[PDB]
């Protein structure tokens, strides 16, 4: 099983889940974590013995998860006449996906400053 | 005291190590390719 839980997904994200829901979070952990893994071949290892580390890849699954089941039907409005709402104009999401600053908090930061070097072979 | 034929033999040997310093000389003055003539840009 994964590092992350539904049981963490549901605790950021306050209403409980069906068990259609629980399936689609069990799937999307399971990317979420394949994902670290292939940037950090350590990560298993680290969240073995370091329990802070435990605690930033774990919140970091369940937020790449709950940025992407929120709202999951995409509805913006709904009502049977006696009761309705409508939401926040919410970006219409299609992929998970770990922000820069997380995989600053991982320890992985990429800078933003390269350099091409140009290059000629030396005759002989 | 010194045998000829060895003389001949190790002076021989002399010569011929000599005439790999003296290319190094004959080559700027005939202007043969050098690896440092060649520029750098001009492609391959």
């Amino acid at each position: 099983a994964t590092l992350a839980t539904h049981e963490d997904v549901t605790a950021f994200w306050a209403r409980t889940p069906t068990a259609e829901e629980i399936v689609l979070i069990n799937r999307r952990l399971a990317q979420a974590e394949r994902m670290l893994l292939r940037a950090i071949p350590e990560l298993l290892i680290k969240a073995s013995s370091d329990p802070v580390f435990r605690a930033e890849v774990i919140d970091i699954e369940a937020e790449a998860v709950l940025r992407l089941v929120r709202n999951h039907e995409g509805y913006l409005s709904e009502t049977d006449g006696n009761y309705t709402y409508m939401l926040q104009a919410q970006d219409p999401n299609r992929k998970l996906e770990i922000l820069p600053e997380e995989w600053e908090v991982l320890g992985i930061v990429r800078s933003g400053l390269g350099i091409l070097v140009p290059t000629v072979v030396l005759p002989s | 005291s010194i045998d000829p034929e060895k003389l001949r033999d190790q002076l021989l040997d002399a010569f011929e190590n000599k005439q790999n310093e003296l290319k190094s000389s004959k080559a700027y003055y005939d202007a043969e390719r050098r690896p440092d003539a060649i520029g750098l840009a001009v492609p391959l």
